[PDB]
């Protein structure tokens, strides 16, 4: 998914 | 707690209420997951009661291919359904 | 009952109680994502710098906005960050 990568991203900077 | 936190906290155990019924208690074999749509989302099940339906929305929910669905999957799961229902909304 | 579909239920009409106020009614510009982050979410709450770079961070696309999307990758992250509490 571009969501399951979006939700990747954003767990490892918040 | 809050009407959204309380939603992130049903999210959370729900998941949990299957995912440790058998082998890795923390995610969602082919059972597991086929009986948390069945009971849990039978508003949005429909297609999916035909197997291979349902195998093929397992195989794209599961990313990153170990057979299994864990959290992130299941949430990512769960946001694709509010945002399909988000469409309804906005009109 | 189902207190999942409840849960999806939630989280759609939280977002459009804030995002309504100004601009596109369907984003959430810095302003209404401090109000729902206030009001709804304070458990997992700070300054306005603080809430500036939780902006940045939700924004992915640099529209300076959070639009439904986003929110929805947002509340994921948050019900992990709660998962990884649970699982010990
Ligand atoms: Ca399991
Ligand atoms: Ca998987
Ligand atoms: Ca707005
Ligand atoms: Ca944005």
């Amino acid at each position: 998914d571009a969501m399951n990568r979006e939700v990747s991203s954003l767990k490892n900077k918040l | 707690a809050c009407p959204l936190e309380k939603a992130l906290d049903v999210m959370v155990s729900t998941f949990h209420k299957y995912s440790g019924k058998e082998g890795d208690k923390f995610k969602l074999n082919k059972s597991e997951l086929k009986e948390l749509l069945t009971r849990e989302l039978p508003s949005f099940l429909g297609k999916r009661t035909d197997e291979a339906a349902f195998q093929k929305l397992m195989s794209n929910l599961d990313s990153n291919r170990d057979n299994e669905v864990d959290f992130q999957e299941y949430c990512v799961f769960l946001s694709c359904i509010a945002m399909m229902c988000n469409e309804f909304f906005e009109g």
